[PDB]
């Protein structure tokens, strides 16, 4: 249940300022080698940060 | 003597290189430093999971849910507990240190 | 309109997974119930949050 907000397209690769299903943060967006199973949304470190 | 004591003495250092290569607990004067080190920030980043009082650990999931005159409130939770956090680790790095 | 754990004006930034609307009647003075951390004949014994 999200609100009304216009998508945009993703930038690969730069410094970016993202929000994500409201999950806020600035960070490099990069094609990752993680083995996500088909229930899971997001992944944490050990600092429980995104 | 001469050649008793010569050999003695090369005898005596590879007996040292077999204690050091068979155990490295030998080591564990050295390696009790490394440990110490590691947990005082191993604890030092878990801190950064706490609440300290504050509906969310996460300072960004503050700013994204509350305006200022609400978002300052649980930010003052979240420093009080973190500057601790560090103070706590700074003093016992400085006793280590000693 | 009053919000407790969200400001009412970042509603529309945030995206939840549930939302439920609870809906009933009561009467006027003891709608300042309807809140956590309550008291009284409705916030004990017919609706806590």
């Amino acid at each position: 249940v999200c609100g009304p907000k216009k998508s945009t397209n993703l930038v690969k690769n730069k410094c970016v300022n993202f929000n994500f299903n409201g999950l806020t943060g600035t960070g490099v967006l990069t094609e990752s080698n993680k083995k996500f199973l088909p229930f899971q949304q997001f992944g944490r470190d050990i600092a429980d940060t995104t | 003597n001469q050649k008793l004591i010569a050999n003695q003495f090369n005898s005596a250092i590879g007996k040292i290189q077999d204690s050091l290569s068979s155990t490295a607990s030998a080591l564990g004067k050295l390696q009790d430093v490394v440990n110490q080190n590691a947990q005082a920030l191993n604890t030092l980043v878990k801190q950064l999971s706490s609440n300290f009082g504050a509906i969310s650990s996460v300072l960004n999931d503050i700013l994204s849910r509350l305006d200022p005159p609400e978002a300052e409130v649980q930010i003052d939770r979240l420093i009080t507990g973190r500057l601790q956090s560090l103070q706590t680790y700074v003093t016992q790095q400085l006793i280590r240190a000693a | 309109f009053k919000c407790y754990g969200v400001s009412p004006t970042k509603l529309n930034d945030l995206c939840f997974t549930n939302v439920y609307a609870d809906s009933f009647v009561i009467r006027g003075d003891e709608v300042r119930q309807i809140a956590p951390g309550q008291t009284g004949k409705i916030a004990d014994y017919n609706y806590k949050l």
